[PDB]
């Protein structure tokens, strides 16, 4: 059977998978002990693409936690689903990583990066065939960088047959926390788009304006958007493990995502979010979740794609639905927005359907995007690395950390290559 | 004897399989557990099932298909269905990898090493056959799975069994819709493996189906299962020529040969007229003349051609039914009569009439219609070429900017096939109007 | 309480799932959480009912007799 | 009466397979919730001391 | 029927007999005070391999205990299980030991050698037909190595015919304590490989790294270290004593695991290795307790045998498994390592499978090895030798009881002799 196995890495990604996992173990029905209460077959069944079992009707999740400090560790193994985490997955450092990329590329990475292959492919040969990994992790984090950018470069060559996905999260485009983030997002999209085959974007400030569309609770929690995202990575999760007529491989997907290598970046798109009173003031229908599935205020990822046009829709349907309900709207956002798609493809649509709905709703969706609407992201942080490194701002450490000028001038001059190719390709 | 194989490729092809297995159990009373009541038609093996299921001296009938496919998924709840007992375990020829939609990985990657056992279940099969007609293979152009995997087989089975007939029936993918857009790269590449090796290949289209089904069935919310069985009816109608007799009996070699005028071009279009809801049987009446005008009327066909637009050549009607010659030939004569219908002057005749006394039958929980009057309508028209003429254009845009090239050639293939193709389409549409012109 | 955190951001259930279901009077209750699109094609059972009310087989034992055996030759 | 007496012994030899295969089932996780009480006494004793 | 008797030398050995005693004891279920708890037939049935049984259900060890220093007697006689053990087993001497081979050797050994003699063979007529002896022992301690070098050489003359197990533990390289120690050791093993058959080679220092590795308990008591090796010791002996299709005798084994005469020293291998979590973490599969099995860090006795490569493996499996997935796990390792092996002999390994699964566990193994790492130990001690050689430090002591340079000379030229000799058969 063909399985994944996931990789926790960065302190986000801490708070991400943590979040992930209780949001697959609860709706499988497992309890936090770890003893599965048996009530759906098909979960039952279908539980063996993510889960390996142990004693005690207890499934181990396989998956790997990497950090550096102890504390975020300590909190999660002390959360009620640390029980259900394993002490030999807890992979770690003797150092504070400095929130530097660097460091946690070349110092800190060397002789960590020994033991977490020793143990990835221990797990390896515990299964049999993967489809592939996934990564949980941001591209503006300064431990996951380091150490992401350095395992999706072992992991390529050991198994270059297989789906790295990457799960990274974008930092606020207003204002970064971090000041040397530029540099850490340029040098790792350097060898990203190099390694990954797919890249998930997600932006934490039109998370933060959801709460103020649909939520309107004020006062959440990062937590709740951690709940959000893995939600939405919890539905693409939905189509291999659930049964009914749709297509669930990443590679059934890939090759109808993916027209050319350097397209990476895609954006999600999710179903039914509603607010306080129209939980009872909405009437479910196909159409009225396909409006809201396509709507401006309901995408989450970085910005309005109104800016530019589409170049591949691809949406995965969970609940009892029909093949023409999805047809007929296919055929009315088609003829909604023609000319906002792009002339290079006709027919861009990919579309698939969960007959199973999730624990407790029952019309649901997820959308996948490649627009473009990327150009305005990399342009962004083109001028903020030109204008840093116009004057060489904050460089000594890396310099005494052994970096150089020379790295950054091909990491901006391949990131100038995409800029182009992006635009080239559409305008 | 009077018997065939029925093949089913893909996910695509597994579940109409199931129906009209389903369809073709109640006809013949076939109980789930598998045996009949108290009463007397098991031995050797040699009844009504005979030609379809293998009823042995053990008493179950075996039905005569294998159903292969590469995603154990689906394989996996039919096993667990109802007439899983019914089913051979490994006649359910499952894969453990999908072909990703692209041809050529369910063609050269993974085919080799499942064929020699398909090819062993065939050669088990073709031992305890007697007479074995052909083979009724079921697939898809546009398929994930059904496109790679059966062309190879279809290969095979040809080079080892080529004085046997190989019937294919096919889903054609939607003249607008597309639901991917590697459709067109595995469809072309289907049809000019299989038309110097398929024998006789039959189409149709889902949403002029789904026309049909809120246009006079009357269901604006049909499912699969309304689709399947009215393909699954269909299959049926032409096999009952096999399971029942009529005043005349028709067997696919004759349709092969009287149907198919020259060689490579051997598509036809299939008809069945007595599509209607419950209610309006119920309060009309059903006879020769008006089915006959349905049958043949430009909407009720289920194939985007406009038959104004083309030329007739063949003309196959099979009266499944309480029908008499009378009305029947007065009828059809009229109907040569009529000057909207447009026969080529090649063929002075071209009408093929098949009886058959068995009235269809309703199926428990089933949408479809009270017939006592039925015809399965086969015909070939010169307005088919705008398909591929559909197709070449879709297909000339995607090529030209080498749209998906980098996963094509990175398993290991090149253009040159492709090129191959886009001429051989050309050759085929040029015979179509070369045909055409008179 | 087969609840994570309930109210959560996503929609949630609360409910006793085993008492969900419902019933035909040709087939068993079946859980309408887990109610797939693949399972109709034999969920109901059979009346004596939708059967012809003909049947008409091709009987062939007198032909194997003969077709056992070749046929007379002098 | 040789056909209907192969099949009627068969579905009891089927019969008798499966119950057999219940056993089987039943008693590993015997073990298996023995295994895991032993897990459980464990623990707590590692508490007093 | 064939038994066996025990024979308990050495400081150490003082130590590891009763450890080893007490579990077999648990492991048959007899209670502290001697009157067996009935409630297995089968270790009913074969305890008689190593035990007579007195008046009223009391099974007596047929070991024998001898040492100098009271002190180490009284505190094994006052353990858990010292009234089990005979004071008529209780031989001692008049003298302090002050830790020196040849006193024990040539000066106490000669008023002592004709007590132990006469216990042996008083022993010797109670059995009735014997596989052979086992001495548990040090080769680094002085008491142990002076006396069990003297009875090694008298049992051969009185019965050749029998198995003359071995079991000695090597001192620590990084430091001997003794520093003496090596002028020990050249000596004992001299003596040892003409007149030993089987020889077990155990050091502490892996002991130590082991509990760092599994144990993971920090501190732990000398005793629990023995209770590990007692447990290789054990299995062992578990083929003679269980029923199975196992072959069970040692010279069944012998013949087996020794290619020519001069093969005597070997490394015991163990089986499921478990730590706080795990226990309940543990998928307990055959293909998971091989490569546990075959895990270099689960070697214990000298070093890993990476340096070198393997001669004879044989490994013992113990519970309720079958010869196909042995077989199959025992052709993975053929093709995971073809290379590692020797091209002498192909198929090195040797497989025994017990039914009877231990006390505490279903699932469990021990492994028999003679693979080409013994080179490091010897040489070792050939650099210590030499240099202390080199300036005959603390030599006064043994020219005053009467040795010379001379016999050290051949010693260690026998020890060069070997040297060699495991150097030209691999290398
Ligand atoms: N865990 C967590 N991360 C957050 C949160 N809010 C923002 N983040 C960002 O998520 C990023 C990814 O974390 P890591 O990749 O583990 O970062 P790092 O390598 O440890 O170093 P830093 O990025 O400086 O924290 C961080 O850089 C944070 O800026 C939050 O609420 N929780
Ligand atoms: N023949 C058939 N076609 C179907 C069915 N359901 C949907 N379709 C249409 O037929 C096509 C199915 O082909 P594929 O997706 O290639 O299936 P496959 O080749 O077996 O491989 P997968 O992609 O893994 O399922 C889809 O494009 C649908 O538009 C079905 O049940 N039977
Ligand atoms: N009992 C015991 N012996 C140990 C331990 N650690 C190392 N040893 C060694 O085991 C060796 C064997 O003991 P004996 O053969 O009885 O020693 P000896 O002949 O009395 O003379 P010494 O070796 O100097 O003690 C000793 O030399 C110790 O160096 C331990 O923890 N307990």
């Amino acid at each position: 059977m063909r399985e994944i196995v996931h990789l926790q890495a960065g302190q986000c990604g801490n708070q991400i998978g943590a979040k992930f996992w209780e949001v697959i173990s609860d709706e499988h029905g497992i309890d936090p002990t770890g003893t599965y209460h048996g009530d759906s077959d098909l979960q039952l069944e279908r539980i063996n693409v993510y889960y390996n079992e142990a004693t005690g009707g207890k499934y181990v999740p396989r998956a790997v936690l990497v950090d550096l400090e102890p504390g975020t560790m300590d909190s999660v193994r002390s959360g009620p689903f640390g029980q259900i985490f394993r002490p030999d997955n807890f992979v770690f450092g003797q150092s504070g990583a400095g929130n530097n990329w660097a460091k946690g590329h070349y110092t800190e990475g060397a002789e960590l990066v020994d033991s977490v292959l020793d143990v990835v492919r221990k797990e390896a040969e515990s299964c049999d065939c993967l489809q592939g990994f996934q990564l949980t992790h941001s591209l503006g984090g300064g431990t996951g960088s380091g150490m992401g950018t350095l395992l999706i470069s072992k992991i390529r060559e050991e198994y270059p047959d297989r789906i790295m996905n990457t799960f990274s999260v974008v930092p606020s485009p207003k204002v970064s926390d971090t000041v040397v983030e530029p540099y850490n997002a340029t040098l790792s999209v350097h060898q990203l788009v190099e390694n990954t085959d797919e890249t998930y974007c997600i932006d934490n400030e039109a998370l933060y304006d959801i709460c103020f569309r649909t939520l309107k609770l004020t006062t959440p929690t990062y937590g709740d958007l951690n709940h959000l995202v893995s939600a939405t990575m919890s539905g693409v999760t939905t189509c291999l493990r659930f049964p009914g007529q749709l297509n669930a491989d990443l590679r059934k997907l890939a090759v109808n995502m993916v027209p050319f290598p350097r397209l990476h970046f895609f954006m999600p798109g999710f179903a039914p979010l509603t607010s306080r009173g129209s939980q009872q003031y909405r009437a479910l229908t196909v159409p009225e979740l396909t409006q809201q599935m396509f709507d401006a205020k309901n995408m989450m990822a970085a910005c309005d794609p109104r800016h530019g046009r589409y170049l591949t829709v691809a949406a995965v349907f969970r609940g009892r639905m029909s093949m023409k309900e999805v047809d007929e709207q296919m055929l009315n956002v088609q003829n909604k927005n023609s000319s906002y798609f792009v002339e290079w493809i006709p027919n861009n649509v990919k579309t698939a359907v969960c007959d199973i709905p999730p624990r407790g709703l029952k019309m649901s969706a997820t959308f996948i995007g490649n627009s473009t609407a990327i150009q305005e992201l990399f342009k962004r942080i083109s001028e903020q690395f030109t204008a840093m490194f116009r004057r060489k701002a904050f460089l000594h450490w890396y310099t005494g950390e052994g970096m150089d000028e020379m790295e950054f001038t091909e990491a901006e001059s391949n990131m100038n290559d995409l800029v182009s190719e992006y635009q080239q390709y559409q305008d | 004897m009077r018997e065939c194989i029925s093949i089913h490729v893909g996910q695509a092809g597994v579940q109409i399989g199931n129906a009209c297995w389903e369809l073709y159990c109640l006809e013949h009373g076939i109980q789930p557990d598998g045996q009949m009541p108290s009463d007397k038609t098991i031995g050797g093996g040699d009844d009504s099932f005979n030609t379809f299921f293998s009823e042995t001296g053990a008493g179950k009938h075996v039905p005569r298909a294998v159903f292969v496919d590469l995603e154990p998924t689906v394989v996996d709840e039919v096993r667990t269905g109802t007439y899983r007992q019914l089913f051979h375990p490994e006649q359910l020829i499952t894969g453990k990898e999908d072909a990703a939609n692209n041809y050529a990985r369910g063609h050269y990657t993974i085919g080799k090493e499942i064929v020699d056992l398909v090819l062993d279940r065939i050669r088990k099969l073709a031992d305890l056959c007697t007479g074995l007609q052909g083979f009724l293979i079921f697939h898809s152009f546009g398929g994930g799975t059904g496109s790679g995997f059966a062309s190879l087989l279809m290969e095979r089975l040809s080079v080892d069994y080529g004085k046997k007939s190989k019937l294919e029936f096919a889903i054609y993918p939607a003249p607008q819709v597309s639901t991917a857009v590697v459709e067109p790269y595995n469809s072309i590449l289907t049809t000019h493996t299989t038309l110097e090796h398929s024998d006789c290949a039959f189409m149709v289209d889902n949403e002029a189906i789904y026309d049909i089904c809120r246009r006079n069935l009357d269901i604006e919310r049909p499912t699969y299962t309304n689709l399947n069985r009215l393909i699954g009816q269909i299959v049926s109608s032409i096999t009952a020529s096999l399971r029942f007799d009529g005043a005349l009996n028709v067997d696919l070699t004759e349709f092969q040969t009287n149907l198919v005028p020259y060689p490579r071009i051997h598509f036809p279009l299939a008809t069945y007229a007595p599509v209607i809801s419950a209610e309006k049987a119920y309060h009309e009446q059903l006879s020769v003349a008006e089915i006959t005008n349905a049958c043949f009327e430009p909407a009720n066909q289920m194939v985007k051609c406009d038959p104004r637009h083309g030329k007739y050549m063949a003309c196959c009607m099979l009266y499944r039914g309480d029908v008499v010659p009378k009305d029947v030939n007065a009828a059809i004569a009229t109907i040569k009569t009529k000057r909207t219908i447009q026969f080529v002057d090649w063929c002075p005749t071209g009408f093929k009439v098949g009886i058959n006394y068995q009235p269809p039958t309703v199926v428990p929980g089933g949408d479809l219609a009270k017939v006592q009057r039925a015809v399965c309508m086969l015909s070939n028209t010169t307005a088919i070429a705008e398909a591929w003429a559909r197709l070449d254009h879709k297909f000339d845009l995607m090529y030209a900017k080498r749209a998906f090239v980098h996963w094509y050639v990175g398993e290991g293939m090149e253009e040159g096939e492709f090129s191959e193709a886009r001429e051989d389409l050309a050759a085929l549409e040029k015979d179509y109007e070369e045909v055409g012109v008179d | 309480a087969l609840c994570v955190n309930p109210g959560n951001p996503v929609f949630s259930c609360m409910l006793d799932p085993k008492t969900l279901h419902t019933a035909t009077s040709l087939s068993k209750a079946q859980m309408i959480m887990y109610k797939t699109s693949a399972s109709q094609y034999g969920a109901f059972s059979p009346r004596p009912f939708f059967f012809p009310c003909k049947f008409l087989p091709q009987e062939q034992a007198f032909t194997e007799h003969l077709k056992t055996t070749g046929f007379y030759q002098n | 009466r040789r056909q209907r007496e192969m099949k009627q012994d068969f579905e009891d030899q089927m019969a008798l397979k499966e119950l057999i295969l219940q056993a089987a089932k039943e008693e590993e996780e015997t073990f298996k919730k023995a295994m895991l009480a032993k897990f459980a006494e464990d623990d707590r004793i590692e508490l007093m001391n």
